[PDB]
């Protein structure tokens, strides 16, 4: 009934929607050739919400891979759970942006958008009542960030009544890849904070430290990273596609989580998270869950909350439990921790129960804090744009193609009066 | 889709799927 | 090498191909699909006209 | 055939006796590297070596 | 019932080489001439467990036809059916309607009318040819003229094979092409024109095969006449005869010239892919993307138009749709009929043929519409017929053969005519 | 079934025919001894145009060979393929005309003529439908271009109805063999343009050229010479001899080609011709064919066609292709070049395909081109001829033959309104 | 994806005639055209069963061209992309620049327009020179020219030999290294140094080998572009393709100068000697004693690195190596970039040459740096050049072929506007 339609840009995008394709088919129980092999009868009752049945119970996703080099395609198609896109949905260009936000979004947007357009338009009118938009992607890329954008702008151009969810990873200066990730991150932060709705900050360090410290793994690769982020996007809209005993649609998390038009970025957490040794030595309970989700080692940002307060959080639950656990046990995580939390907003913890945990697994859990500490962020990466911007570092690449220096000024202001309005309400 | 129109459709599940009209696919001296 | 280079004859008309060596390959390939229904369930035979003058005699 | 044409010159296709000559002198290298390392092994049988080069 | 079909020319056995296979896959017929009541409208049962055809090939030149007597049809084509003339007609319109129409013409009606008194219940005859050649044009027009003094009041269906405006094969296809209309107008009733550009799209950008050729065309080609025999052949929910299009299709007596569409065009792989729905498939035969002839229904104005359906219909969404494309605007219709629509739905779904690109479809839809982009083709001929007759080329060819300007200038300003109804009707 | 009726006249005839009936007889694999050792049943259908069955697969070509010395019967009958021409079909005179064109057309013809009248008549009749009669003769020598025109004379009189197609080598002022050549041209033209249907005119410095640039030859041979010239000669008549997909016979191609019954003189290409030591690099596709197709270097005539407009030009195909690509691509060649063609024509290019490549090759094709270059071919003989005439020297062994001078005022005459023409249309 | 490689001058195609035996044995094409689409960036694929590859070799003496059409590669390369000129420019800026190339750039960039034209996805250019020499630097420079003029927006990576300051085999080669600057620094994109002396330090230290010949010099040189390439042949964790380094390596239009290194260069023995892990070879990247061109980056300050991965390499520690990089003090980065790598992981190792130095290790780095040793080096080039020019020696050879003082002077001054640049960027 309420439909979400996913959008992939980028390689970071791409990987991750592979592995989140993979795990939505495996909970919905459709093996990678595409028929239906569940057992209860609990799967196909929401699968209109991200599946279209085309002949024969062939179920293939409602999704968009967009890119510019062949590279990632050939990786996500060799994969199993690879058959079961849309072979026409590869919307493609052949060039290749190659982390030069400028081509991204004004060389060669200029003539995939439209198509991309055109297919996204199909896929929105092929259902009934739109609940909003998925798109996985990066801050630091090229093709990844600037198309995104794009398509985000022409999007809420074309359809304003719609929620939307960006799952971006954002870069560290620790973990750093290219050289012009401040070039990239802020100028799609400018367009963002007028653009989308809401968006889930990710990185890669916090990933990385959680696979050593909960998780002690050893070869910690990008399938697992993957693996995590696709498991936290399955815990973000498991409440639409399963019943509970206090569901929490999108908009129901949205207007519960922004209290501000741009306060709306967001840290996120998985639970439970333990290792194959010690996993036999714990127990399975909301308490167990607590303590692990409010930890600040298992947020998958580099802000640590310790260092700012939260105006809103929300937790979803997973798997049959006890209410009156539950919001016991977050009025009591509000009242030990009363400094962490801000003062002019009373309950800053909503909460919601769905029925189904992941598949295996007894009680999950996923944690989105609305938190101000993400204004570190900001300023760790707009001081770098500042440090660069102020020697025209790197800047010929983009002026001789279209962009201004305007932009990288609006782009300053728009960024340091964000961080200021974080400061404001800290 | 279409070049120069658009056509509007709304897709058809099995009987499963609990879509627009479920109760009465379920229906069938 | 040039004695053990045997050129090519390359006679297989357009016709020949496309009539004989493809469809028996994708016959070959896949019989799942390529099957002969034999009857039909709709057909329009209509026995009206055999029975306008039919019903062979015993005599 | 013994010889090449015209065309064989400039197509660079060596004549039947010039391929059959360097085969045969190849073929022969061979049969001479078996009897070397023959040698190797009959020498150090009594203490004594090849001498190889640098 | 039964309908006998007449190939005429290079490009007319083409065709029917594809299409007489796909009516023997159709009905499980074995190339060999027998089966390992539906069948009666096309093959005649002789003896016991055989068929033999209602066709007759026929061309000039010997060496397309014995291709087809030593194909694979041998035991199933009977011999009589394929004529064969000694020598081609070579580009020539007079060569190929004066010297040797006169040879070979009469031998096919009187083979013609031994088929149409075989048969018993003859709905009329379909013809296929080719306009741009000689023979197609040439004694296609006489073999057309001597159908119609013969037997007049049936239906005459043809299927014409015209030049692409860019894309020709040939020099003197203008002439043999005005010609070929000034017969064409009169004795066919109902026309339908079948291009090649518009078709070489089809299969480059739906079909996605990179090098395609004639054999390609001509199956989907057969794709559609099967498409709109099949009401006559199989047992459908609303049926739509021969009869038909001459009814609801062709308001004027010189207005029978059609657009014809088909959809789902689609791959082996992207079946698997679009999730086929009759709303959508009726969508797609009404963009000029999806035709096969090369002109734009956006500056023109439709008539009427004819939708066969294939498969699993039920005429509640297929009625729904075209109420949809009614209360759309972008495309338009004459203020002359405000019901412009009949459709047909048969029940049997297409078959499939092993090597074709085209995969198992559950429903298929054939539009045949009438529209005024075809006066903007005729005009789009005309200019450059003009050009070159402006400087007498290559008359000499057809004069020497037997003929003079009067239908040079008679032709020409036929289509000038031809030109005035339809810019006087669309308005 | 449709018969072509081959006639070779002088030293040039008979050798270029010996390695034509050569190539023939290899691609229909019938053995120098007389038998078919082919394996294919295609290739039988088809020899009725070519041969007569004898007793036990005799196959024995329907062929005219003529001249007036023994030596290039010799010459014949000393290679391969040399037992197998009918004796009977071997007419020879004793004194041999040489370089001299009154020789070659009033005495020497004179008694020669009617037993060869004999012969190819006989030869004629002896098919049922004749297609029509393929000439190979020259230009510089007597017994060939006298001798051979007063035949294409008085067959042009007994058949009007039947085809006539001529391959005529023209003289080159660079590689000129003869001293009269002017005065053996001019003449054979002057009948060539009333009685010959159609003209494919050929050469040798343009021969010569194609193997220095092309081939990479060192030393070309009139055995190569004669080779290209016979692959030239047969893919011009692949159409009757092979099932293809569009057919295109004499008639047909002279129909698309000839738009005034006096612009009958073409310029021959043909692709593919590499060097061995190139066979490698190149692949088979139709646009590597095209480019080398449409080059100037390419032709077999002594005229640069992009200083004048082509009028109409042909394409003949064999082996398996694309019509898509093959007509395609004579767009793009007809588009681009805009300007080196005629104004006044639309679609000025005949196409044909026909589903069997020559032995050894996988793809092939032949160009015919009807283009208004030729007068300047014909003024550089022309303006020679006005040299010589302009004091009369080498006329006394043509006017003490029987010729008189009004023959030469003649010649001059329809030379100069012919090259007239040609620029009038251009 | 697609890239082709040209080579001019003596050093150039010695260098690549290593590189395509390198590339062969990766994708396992044999040396005589065929195997027993990752190659598809290099080789095309002529019909069946042979690939060619997209490259021309050029030089003007036939001595070593001939030589590789009758070494081991003749069927690999046949004889018409081998341009060959007739008399040698014999290290003449001049006469490389104006003499003879005038003859042989118009026959080279046609060659390579029919190249690119064969291509389709066409990545950019990388050319193979060293700029020493008379051919290499003059018809090269005049070659770049060219392609310029031809393309522009395709990025041109040049991998240039530069002369070593004490080991050196030439006399004007310091005429010759400005002549060639002088258009390397407005035509080219990405411009890579490789000096000889380090090279042999190389192999003296690490692998040893106390009498190297040019093979093993172009054997490493050919796994360092090998390495460069195979984020576009082969799929890996994270891949680099060739425009990435026209953005994240190049801050200035005119500072594109870029100091290679390689490591574990180890031999046969050394191998089991050492543990090999991703924290040392991250590190031995960065010492001096294993960098391609003698100067010490101890004195300069970085601008931008990359890192090429290939092998058994995850993510984790390359991060965990890169920040006990940026925690070090013995190096240190200009205030300009705090995002100072770049890394990239490829999945497969590097292959060994049998008879080769180089073992079978299970990953291996290529770092690609930007620094302010290089301006240090091109003083250390003007100081000799302006000596021998203060005697006005051996400039009648140049003035004899046709050139002036003029461009000498300008050249002159070109490298000290050069010198200012990079002194002003370091602070
Ligand atoms: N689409 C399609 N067109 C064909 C086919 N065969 C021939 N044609 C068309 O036929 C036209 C020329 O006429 P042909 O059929 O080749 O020969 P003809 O019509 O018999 O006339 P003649 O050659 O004089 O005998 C060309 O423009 C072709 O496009 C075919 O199989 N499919
Ligand atoms: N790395 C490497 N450098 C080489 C090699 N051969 C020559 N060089 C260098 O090339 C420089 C001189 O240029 P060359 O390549 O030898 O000759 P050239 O560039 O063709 O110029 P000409 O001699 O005039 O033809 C010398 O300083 C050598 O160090 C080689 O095989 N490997
Ligand atoms: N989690 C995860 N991140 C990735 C992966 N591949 C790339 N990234 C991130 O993407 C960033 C670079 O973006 P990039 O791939 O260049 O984007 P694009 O070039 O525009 O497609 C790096 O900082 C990586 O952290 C992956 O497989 N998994
Ligand atoms: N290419 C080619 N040209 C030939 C051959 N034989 C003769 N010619 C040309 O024919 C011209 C002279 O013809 P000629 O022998 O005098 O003819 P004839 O004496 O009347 O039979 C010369 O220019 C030759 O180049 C041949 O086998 N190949
Ligand atoms: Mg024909
Ligand atoms: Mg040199």
């Amino acid at each position: 009934m309420r439909e979400i339609v996913h959008i992939q840009g980028g390689q970071c995008g791409n990987q991750i929607g592979a592995k989140f394709w993979e795990v939505v088919s495996d909970e919905h129980g459709i093996d990678p050739t595409g028929t239906y092999h569940g057992d209860s009868d609990l799967q196909l009752e929401r699968i209109n919400v991200y599946f279209n049945e085309a002949t024969g119970g062939r179920y293939v996703p409602r999704a968009i891979l967009m890119d510019l080099e062949p590279g990632t395609m050939d990786s996500v198609r060799s994969g199993p759970y690879g058959q079961i896109f849309r072979p026409d949905n590869f919307v493609f260009g052949q060039t290749g942006a190659g982390n030069n936000w400028a081509k991204g979004h004004y060389t060669e947007g200029a003539e995939l958008i439209d198509s991309v357009l055109d297919v996204v338009r199909k896929e929105a009118e092929s259902c009934d009542c739109l609940q909003g938009f998925q798109v996985c992607h990066s801050l630091g890329g090229g093709t990844g960030s600037g198309m995104g954008t794009l398509l985000i702008s022409k999007i809420r151009e074309e359809y304003p009544d719609r929620m939307m969810l960006t799952f971006s990873v954002v870069p560290s200066p620790k973990v750093s890849d290219t050289v012009v990730e401040p070039y990239n991150a802020t100028l799609s932060v400018h367009q963002l904070v007028e653009n989308a709705d809401e968006c889930m900050v990710l990185d890669n360090e916090a990933l990385y430290d959680i696979c050593f410290r909960t998780l002690k793994l050893t070869t910690p690769t990008f399938g697992d990273l993957n693996h995590l982020i696709s498991a936290v996007m399955s815990g973000i809209t498991c409440c639409l596609r399963f019943p509970g005993q206090l569901n929490a649609d999108l908009r129901k998390l949205a207007v519960n989580l922004i209290p501000f038009p741009r306060l709306h970025f967001f840290m996120v957490g998985f639970t439970p998270l333990t290792s194959r040794g010690s996993q036999q030595y714990r127990a399975l309970t909301v308490p167990e869950l607590t303590q692990q989700m409010w930890d600040a080692k298992n947020m998958m940002c580099a802000a640590d909350p310790r260092h700012g307060r939260y105006l809103t959080a929300s937790a979803l639950f997973r798997g049959r439990m006890s209410t009156k656990e539950v919001d016991e046990q977050m009025l009591n995580v509000q009242n030990k921790n009363s400094s962490y939390f801000v003062e002019w907003i009373p309950n800053n913890v909503k909460s919601s129960v769905c029925d189904i945990p992941p598949k295996g697994l007894k009680m999950s859990a996923t944690f989105i804090g609305n938190s101000t500490a993400i204004q570190e962020m900001f300023k760790r990466v707009s001081e770098q744009f500042t440090a660069m911007f102020r020697r025209k570092a790197f800047l010929h690449w983009y002026t001789g193609e279209g962009m201004d220096e305007m932009e990288f000024t609006e782009a300053e202001s728009n960024m340091n009066d964000l961080v200021s309005e974080y400061q404001q309400y800290q | 889709s279409g070049g120069v129109g658009h056509s509007g459709t709304v897709n058809e599940y099995r009987s499963g799927v609990l879509i627009g009209n479920f109760v009465e696919n379920a229906a069938k001296i | 090498t040039e004695a053990s280079w045997a050129p090519v004859h390359n006679l297989t008309t357009t016709n020949k191909e496309f009539y004989e060596i493809k469809p028996e390959a994708a016959r070959a390939a896949d019989p799942d699909t390529f099957r002969a229904s034999g009857p039909s369930p709709f057909a329009k035979t209509g026995f009206c006209a055999k029975s306008v003058k039919g019903e062979a005699s015993d005599e | 055939t013994l010889a090449g044409t015209s065309s064989d010159r400039d197509a660079g296709i060596k004549s039947g006796v010039q391929t059959v000559k360097a085969a045969r002198q190849a073929r022969l290298r061979e049969l001479f590297e078996r009897e070397a390392l023959m040698y190797e092994k009959e020498l150090n049988a009594r203490g004594l070596s090849l001498v190889k080069p640098r | 019932r039964e309908v006998i079909s007449i190939h005429i020319g290079q490009a007319g056995i083409q065709v029917g080489n594809a299409c007489w296979e796909l009516y023997c896959l159709e009905h499980g017929i074995q190339p060999d001439g027998q089966m390992p009541d539906a069948f009666n409208t096309f093959f005649s049962e002789t003896g016991a467990g055989k068929h033999v055809p209602r066709c007759i090939f026929l061309d000039l030149e010997p060496t397309v036809v014995d291709e087809v007597r030593t194909g694979t049809y041998r035991q199933l084509f009977h011999p009589e059916q394929l004529i064969s003339g000694k020598e081609d007609a070579a580009n020539n319109f007079a060569r190929g309607h004066y010297t040797i129409g006169k040879e070979i013409v009469d031998l096919a009606l009187d083979r013609i009318r031994k088929l149409a008194d075989n048969c018993t219940g003859l709905q009329g005859f379909l013809v296929f040819n080719a306009v741009g050649g000689g023979t197609g044009s040439g004694l296609g027009s006489l073999l057309l003229e001597r159908l119609s003094v013969d037997y007049g009041k049936k239906s005459k269906l043809g299927f014409t094979v015209y030049p692409s405006p860019q894309v020709s094969t040939a020099v003197v296809e203008p002439y043999n092409s005005v010609l070929s209309t000034h017969s064409l107008l009169e004795h066919t009733d109902v026309a339908v024109m079948l291009d090649n550009e518009a078709i070489y799209d089809i299969c480059r950008r739906s079909l996605d095969i990179e090098r395609p050729t004639y054999t390609n065309l001509n199956r989907l080609i057969a794709q559609v006449i099967s498409s709109l025999t099949a009401s006559l052949r199989f047992d459908g929910a609303l049926n739509v005869d021969i009869t038909e299009f001459q009814t609801n299709l062709v308001p004027y007596p010189r207005i029978h010239f059609m657009l014809s569409s088909y959809a789902p065009i689609i791959s082996a792989e992207k079946a698997y892919h679009e999730q086929l729905s009759v709303a959508e498939i009726t969508n797609a035969a009404f963009e000029p993307a999806s035709m096969m002839v090369k002109c734009d229904p956006r500056h023109g104005k439709y008539m009427a138009c004819c939708l066969m359906y294939r498969g699993d219909v039920v005429p509640k969404d297929v009625n729904a749709s075209v109420a949809t494309i009614k209360t759309k605007r972008t495309i338009q219709f004459v203020d002359w009929c405000p019901t412009g629509f009949k459709c047909g739905i048969n029940y049997q779904p297409p078959t499939v043929v092993p090597g074709g690109d085209l995969a198992k479809v559950q429903r298929a839809v054939c539009m045949i519409s009438n529209s005024t982009a075809i006066g903007e083709i005729f005009s789009r001929l005309d200019h450059k017929f003009d050009l070159m007759y402006a400087k007498r080329a290559f008359v000499h060819w057809y004069v020497g053969e037997g003929m003079e300007e009067g239908e040079f200038s008679e032709a020409r300003e036929d289509l000038a005519a031809l030109e005035k109804d339809f810019e006087e009707v669309g308005a």
